[PDB]
Parts: structure tokens; sequence; C-alpha cells
């Protein structure tokens, strides 16, 4: 119950770390230091996404 | 007790207060009626009774206890007998029957805690067992009043 | 008409005359209402000397009955069903005003006869003890005998071979189940102590010792055919008094039951008659003369409403009896009343827990109400915490009749209570960090950044960018990461603060003004308003100006060094200016001329507030008193970027562990730690940051505020206004 507001934030973040990092920005896999693989990080941060919005689903209750 | 109340409450008018008093020293008639052994025992040889302060005689005084206590606990057992038999006379279910039948039972229950004397003769005579048969009262009031006597009775039967 | 929060608030005096017997009913209208707090004229008298003593003393008895009523319950655990009805109660006294009505003897009476039944209960329960204890006895079955728990038998038969050296026989059996001991308030494993001696003498020891064992001895027959008539006898009376018990039980039970329908709506009337009789001993009456006459507080908005409350209750007492107030003027001061909105009495709390305002008309600390949220979030910082934390006001303000419904709660009641003021701070957050390019340290970079670093980046080497023009808003979304950025960030924040410090002490100076001027006090504006004023300008103001100034001038294109602000200060408090560079060639004369009116006005605060002194020297120290908290606060607002920087920093590091947890890889096995790593951080973020962090820095900036704002403007303590209602609580006995 609780648990679940945590997955669907958590869910919503990794889903814009993914779309930043499809998109390449400044920051991220914009930045040399960082690794510059943004595909991979949009794959790793899109099935982190994904784990997110399963956690959700388990944590959702109706009554 | 509605008395009681009024005087209790302020009263607004010099004329007021006056009266209050008047109530108040009038109040004594139903002292000196409860004082009243002999109008208590009366009442309870007459077939109804209305609950007076009368009927609190015994714990108003150990006067009633004392004069009920005659003839080897006969003066309590005709009462005790005399309700079981109109319990079993089956006119009870009246609402003024139902009053008079608890004023009975709270009699009843007086009288077991007054002196054990009393409770072995309502036992030797049927009257014990017949009101905890009858315990179980249609009317609420009836019935607390059956429970309290029950209670009095096997109070001093554990005792 | 009616008057908002504008100015020190309003509130009037007003003396409510009344018929004597309709003292009751109009009491309880008036507390209904909850408009008036009635002047303790009759209460200068000792508390002996109250008209309603007696009355009280009456209540007080009710009241401990009631209490006794909620312990039986408790001892029952009963479901106080009325718990539910007393909301409505509450409802209905605050929407419709319910006649309290005369039957209060009656509930006097009720609770009397409830005590009664309280005591039966009671000798009830003492009954089914004793029938507990006989019931002991019933476990004997086929000399001295007696009954005791399995713990000590052992014990017991050491005892008794050893003080009855002699040969004695014992017949232990064992009980199949425990029986509940009084002390002990336990049931345990028992066994019987049948035993079998010769001599009196014996048998006496043997007893005083079995009782000496925490025995309870029987008298059982050793006769088989006598046993068996006891045990006959026995069973037959345990029977009886299981019977007796069971019923006592559920009269017991049904009466608390039908008690507790109406217990707590009892308890409320109760507690309103408690209300009523206690005001009435405050207010003022007399015994021979028609009682109930007296004075009081209230609004002249609300005059109108009394009177027609009153008319409606005149109409609905038995009695034509005119009933109306008066309003006199007195030299006493009156109390001040603060119109609170459902949205704004958190602020206006907030503002008054210092102290009270003085009196005057509309109502005063409004500009808390919109500056507390602001001030927060301009050291809150970060747009996704304000957001986050804005959502969850949202969330604690959406739900308001649930809130109201819910238990306050311990600390969650001072949340509740700012259901509004944390909705603003959010809402003033999630703008700052609109400004302040870190969602969660992070710059978005929604408009177009306006630097550019040269063409071709070295390959591992670091550069300076360079930028055409300004950013839209917000810190240019090139700093991200950047070495400069934590210097320019400083250098950015250090006016940041200092300018908008200096506003809101303008501002709260601007609040003074208006104050000394609803007052005539020419002396007082005379000496303390303007030369305040000429100090805090002609010093901080002038400060902040050169610091807009050294931003207005392109340095870099118009080639002129640019003087140091803290060095132009430095050059202003101990030289005659002159320094390095300047912002104008009359600017270092400006400044001059301002530091020496800035002195000069010393004097003015020192002497020209008296004008006529011993009290002088009270003027004295608040006039020091005035320019060092005046240099001290203004140096202070610095600690809004202390917090800020705090925040950011937090925020940075917080995402960086974030990320070192999270990106490892960006395997299947790192996925998988990610996955832990993201919730983790939320709920680090969470509790630290926004649960912290944000109940700190509003205290930093409500801090902030009763240091410089109020103490600008604050005139002192006053009189807090008291609305009378009846508190409907109808909960919390002890």
């Amino acid at each position: 119950w609780c648990c679940t507001v945590l997955s669907a934030f958590g869910v919503v973040i990794l889903s814009v770390i993914a779309h930043l990092f499809n998109t390449n920005h400044e920051s991220f896999v914009g930045s040399i230091n960082d690794p510059e693989d943004g595909p991979a990080v949009a794959h790793t941060v899109y099935l982190a996404a994904l784990v997110y919005l399963v956690f959700f689903v388990f944590c959702g209750f109706q009554v | 007790p509605t008395v009681q109340s009024l005087s209790e409450r302020k009263y607004s008018d010099e004329e007021l207060r006056q009266d209050i008093s008047n109530l108040k020293e009038i109040l004594e008639n139903e002292y000196q009626e409860l004082t009243s052994f002999d109008e208590y025992v009366a009442e309870l040889d007459s077939k109804l009774l209305c609950w007076s302060p009368p009927h609190v005689d015994n714990g108003f005084w150990s006067d009633n206890i004392d004069e009920f206590k005659k003839d080897n606990y006969k003066i309590f057992r005709q009462l005790i007998e005399l309700l079981q038999a109109k319990v079993r006379n089956g006119d009870v279910n009246a609402k003024q029957e139902k009053i008079i039948i608890q004023v009975a039972l709270n009699d009843i229950t007086h009288v077991v805690e007054l002196l054990p004397e009393s409770i072995d003769v309502l036992d030797k005579t049927g009257g014990k067992a017949d009101i905890m048969e009858l315990l179980n009262h249609s009317d609420s009031r009836v019935k607390y009043e059956a429970l309290k006597a029950t209670q009095a009775i096997i109070g001093y039967t554990f005792k | 008409k009616e008057e908002a929060i504008f100015r020190s608030a309003e509130m009037a005096l007003v003396q409510f005359y009344i018929p004597q017997e309709i003292s009751r009913d109009s009491a309880y209208t008036l507390g209904q209402l909850g408009l008036v707090q009635f002047r303790d004229l009759n209460s200068k008298v000792r508390a002996f000397q109250r008209t309603f003593v007696n009355e009280i003393r009456r209540l007080d008895n009710v009241e401990r009955q009631y209490r006794y009523f909620y312990s039986l319950l408790k001892k029952h655990d009963i479901k106080l069903y009325e718990g539910d009805t007393d909301k409505y109660l509450d409802g209905s006294g605050e929407l419709y005003v319910p006649p309290s009505g005369s039957v209060i003897d009656d509930y006097v009476r009720n609770a009397s006869y409830l005590e009664e039944r309280l005591i039966q209960m009671e000798d009830a329960t003492d009954q089914i003890e004793v029938q507990k204890n006989d019931l002991e006895q019933y476990r004997f079955i086929l000399y001295v005998t007696g009954v005791i728990a399995r713990d000590k038998v052992a014990t017991l038969e050491q005892i008794l071979w050893r003080v009855l050296r002699g040969n004695l026989f014992f017949k232990t059996v064992e009980i199949e189940q425990p029986v509940y001991d009084v002390k002990t308030r336990e049931y345990k494993h028992k066994n019987a102590f049948i035993v079998f001696s010769h001599g009196d003498l014996i048998i006496k020891r043997i007893r005083k010792i079995a009782e000496s064992l925490d025995a309870n001895l029987y008298d059982v027959d050793s006769s088989n055919e006598g046993r068996s008539q006891q045990l006959a006898k026995v069973n037959k009376n345990l029977s009886d008094l299981y019977t007796v018990l069971k019923t006592t039980s559920t009269t017991l039970e049904s009466e608390l039951y039908a008690i507790a329908k109406e217990l707590d709506s009892w308890f409320q009337d109760v507690t309103r008659e408690k209300a009523i009789f206690e005001i009435l001993n405050k207010s003022n009456y007399d015994t021979n003369r028609k009682i109930l006459i007296a004075e009081g507080w209230i609004p002249r908005d609300e005059l109108a409403t009394l009177q027609a409350r009153l008319g409606e209750m005149i109409a609905r007492l038995g009695i034509d009896v005119p009933s109306i107030i008066q309003v006199l003027d007195t030299n006493h001061t009156p109390p001040t009343f603060h119109r609170t909105n459902k949205f704004t009495a958190g602020f206006q709390s907030i503002c008054d827990c210092y102290g009270i305002a003085q009196y005057r008309e509309i109502n005063a600390g409004l500009p808390t109400i919109v500056t507390f949220p602001f001030m927060f979030a301009i050291m809150f910082g970060d747009m996704g915490h304000g957001f986050l934390m804005t959502l969850a006001a949202l969330s604690l303000v959406l739900n308001e009749k649930k809130i109201n419904k819910m238990k306050r709660g311990e600390i969650f009641d001072m949340a509740f209570t700012g259901r509004y003021i944390i909705l603003l701070m959010g809402v003033f957050s999630m703008y700052t960090g609109f400004l302040y390019n870190d969602i969660f340290s992070k710059t978005m970079t929604i408009f177009k950044s306006g630097w550019k670093w040269p063409d071709h980046w070295k390959k591992g080497e670091s550069i300076t960018a360079t930028s055409v023009g300004t950013y839209p808003i917000g810190l240019d979304w090139a700093w991200h990461g950047t070495e400069n950025a934590l210097l320019f960030s400083n250098s950015y924040k250090m006016k940041l603060s200092i300018l908008m410090g200096f506003i809101h002490m303008t501002y709260s100076y601007f609040f003074s003004l208006a104050n000394h001027l609803y007052f005539n006090s020419m002396i007082d504006i005379i000496g303390n308003f303007i030369p305040g004023l000429l100090f805090m300008q002609g010093i901080f103001g002038y400060l902040s100006v050169c610091i807009v100034y050294k931003w207005a001038v392109d340095w870099v294109k118009d080639g002129k060094p640019a003087p140091g602000l803290l060095n132009m200060l430095i050059n202003m408090f101990l030289s005659p200016g002159t320094i390095d560079d300047e912002l104008y060639p009359h600017q270092a004369k400006v400044q001059v001329f301002l530091l020496l009116m800035a002195l000069v006005c010393i004097p003015w605060l020192l002497l020209v507030k008296p004008l006529h002194g011993d009290i002088m020297i009270h003027q004295v120290i608040h006039t020091i008193e005035f320019c060092l908290n005046c240099v001290s606060h203004t140096a202070s607002y610095l600690r809004l970027w202390a917090l800020s920087l705090a925040h950011a920093q937090l925020s940075s590091v917080l995402w960086t562990m974030t990320i070192q947890i999270a990106f490892g890889f960006r395997g299947f096995v790192g996925v998988f730690m990610t996955v832990a790593l993201f919730a983790m951080w939320f709920a680090l973020t969470c509790a630290v940051l926004v649960l912290m962090e944000g109940t700190s820095a509003m205290l930093h900036s409500l801090r902030l505020h009763w240091v410089e704002s109020m103490s600008k403007f604050f005139v002192g303590e006053g009189l807090p206004y008291e609305p009378f209602a009846f508190e409907y609580k109808d909960m919390e006995v002890a």
C-alpha cells in the first residue's frame, strides 16, 4: 500500500532518466566523466522503470 | 425528587424561596409515612403496594426488620407467600400488576439482606426457588429486581 | 461591514443586558454563537463567592459520575457508539445552535441512578468472585482437607514432614484445569491437600501451617454418604450461583451498552452546561435585581448578527422579554481578534505565536502569510523537492473533511493546521526551482543556454566558455558541474540574499510607519521612524544600490575595474572613500555624504524621542538595540544563502550516491541493483531532505521573520480575544 507511491515515483524518475539518456542531454551521458553509452543508459533506465512499475502493480491494492 | 431538584435550583423571588422552604417542610410527611412500620405492614397485608417511602422502611430503620422478624420470620414469610401466589395467579402480566410485582421483589430483596433467617424461611417455603425461577421476568425493572433478589439470596447462600 | 487582515486587528466593547429568567437560554445562544468575550466583572471576588458555586459543585459531581461511567465502559471495552453521535452534536452546535434544554436536573438524577447501577454492578462482581471461590470447594471429591496450587505441593509436604516429624499420610490429587487466584490474578494448576493425622493440637498446627502456605481449607466430611450429600448440595448451590452470575453479567452488559448509546452525548451536554455556569459566574449578576446583566467584548461587525440571534432566542423564549446589548466607551485595553479564513488561520497562528498585537481596526500579521512561504522557498531551492512537498501538502489539504474527522495526532496536528501554509511553501519552492536550474541538482535547460565553449573542446583539457546574452530566467543553463559554478553561484546569492533581505526589512519598516500613522504619535514618528530609515537607507540601501550598479555596468566592456562591494563598504566605514574603483565620481562623494548622514542620525535616536526624563534611558536603550539589530539582521540574511547552498550541495551529493549505486555497468545485475538504488535514493531524499531540511528551513524563515520583520513593526503584547464558545470535545476523559 504505502510502497506503491514509492514505486510509482521511482518508475517516473527512471522513465525521465531513460528519456534524457535517449535524448543524450548535457547531463548523464553528456558528461565525459560519465559513460557516454547513451543508448545503454536509456536501456538500463527503461528496464529499471519497468521493474519499478512491476513493483507498483504488486503494491496496488483494491480495498 | 422534583421538590429536591427545585430546592437545588436558584430562586428569583423571596416568595418563591418561602414556598420552596414550605414544600421542603411539607416533605416531612413522606418521612413520617416511611417510619410508620405499622403502615408498611398493613400495606403488605393490603392487596396492593405502591412502592411508597414506607416500602424502604427496612432501609429507613431497623424497626421494620424487627417487626418482620416476628413469629420466627413468619411476618415476612406471609408476605413472601402472598407475592408468590400473586405471581402464580397469572395476573402479573398487567402493567400495574407488573409494578406491584416489582415492589414485591424489591421488598423480598430487602428482606433477604435483612437477616439470613428470612432467607432460610423463603428457601424452606419454596418462595426463594420460585423467585429464582421467575427471575427472567418480562419487565426490565421486574427483571432487575428479581436479579437483585437472587443475588442477595445467593450471596447469603454461599456465605 | 466586516474587516479582514489589513492592520492592527479590530474589536469593540459592548454591554449586554438580559432578563434573569432567560439567562440560561441567552448563555446557550451566545455559546453556540461564540462571538463574545464577557469581561470577568464578577470574577474580581473569590471563587467561593460565585453565584453558581453550588450549581458548579453539582456539575462537578455529574462530571465525576460521567468519569466513573467512562471508566466502567473502558473496563468492559464498551464501543462508546455515542462518539459518532457527538460529532453531529458539535456540527449541530456549530451550524444551527440547538437549544441546550432545561432538563439538566433530570440528567443529574439520571447520573445518580447510573451510579446506583454502578455500585450494583460492583457488588455483582464481588459476588461473582465469591462464587468463583466457592466453585473451588466444588472441586472436592473422594483430618484436614484443602486445595493448593501445584507449584507448592512439594514444599508443603516437606514442611509437614519436618514440623510434624511423625507419620502423616497425604492424598494429593491433581486438578484438571487451573483456577484463578485473587491476589495473584492468575489461574494456576492446583492439587488436593487432603491430609489425615491424630491429635487435636496436631490438626490445629496443620491447619495453621497450611494457612501460612497460602491454602484455603475445606470441611468436606469423610463419610462417603455424607460427602456425597455435601457434594450434591454444593453442586446445586454452584449451579444456582452460576445462573445468577450469568443473569447479572447479561444485565450489566446490557445496561452498559445502553448507557454507551448516549454517554458521549450526555457528557457533551454536561460539559456545555458547566461552561455556561462558569461563564455566568464570571458574568456580572445581582440577587435582588434582574439577573444576567453584564458587559464584555464583541466585534462591531457582529453586532447585527448578535441582535438577530438574541431576538430569535427571545421569540423561542417562553416569556416575551426583550434582550439587546449596549455599546459603551472604556479606556481599558480592548482585545484583538483576527478573522481567520480556512487557508490563512495557520499563517495567523504562526505569526501570533510570538505574541499579541496592539489594537486598532481590520486584522494584522497579514504579510507573514505571503512572505514566510517565499522566504522558506528562497532557501529551499530545489524544483523537484519543492514540487514533491507541494504535492504532499495538496494531498494533506484536499482531504480536509477526512482530516478533521481523523485524529489530530501528536505532530500531524501542527501539520494538519499547516495544510495550507505548506501548500503555499510548496508553490513558492516550485517557482524558486523554476529559477534555480536544479530539479535535483539538474539544469533541465528548458530555455536556450546563453553560454558557449570554444568551438573544438580539448580532448581532455578544460576550457572557459563565452556568452552572447543572459538567461531568460534562472541560472544560465550551462552552469552544471562547472569549476567556476560554485564561486559564481556564491557571488550570485550573496547579492540575492542581501537584496531580498533589505527588501523585507524595508517593507516591514513601511509596515512600522503605517502602524505609527494609524496612531497620532507625532513625536514618536519624528524620533523613531525617520532617523532609523535614514540609518538603514543611507548605509545598507546604498550598499544594495551599489550591488545593483556593479551588475548594471558591464565592467568587461567598459574596461573599468569592478570595485569590491565589501571593499566599498570598508572604505565607506573607516575612510572618506576613494576606493580602488567607484560606481560613479559622485557615488564616492554620495557615499561619503550618506555615511555622514547616518552618523549624524545617532543623536536623533538618542535625544529626539524624549522631547520632555527618567524614562529616556529606555528610549536610549531601544535606539541602541534598533541600530545593532538592524546591522545584525541585515548581516544575518545571508543565512538564507547558507541554507540554500546546504540544500543544493546535499541534493548534489545524494544524486551522486544514487547515480553511483544505480548506473554501475548498466547490466542485468546492474539494473537489479538500480531497482533498489532508485528507491533508496527516493527514501533518503524524502526523509532527510523533505522531512527535515524543509521543516528546518520553514523554521529558519520563520525565525528570520520574528528576528527582523516583526522586530521592525511589532509594538508589543496585548489582550488576546476569546470566543467563549463551547469546546464540543466529548473525549479525553483523563
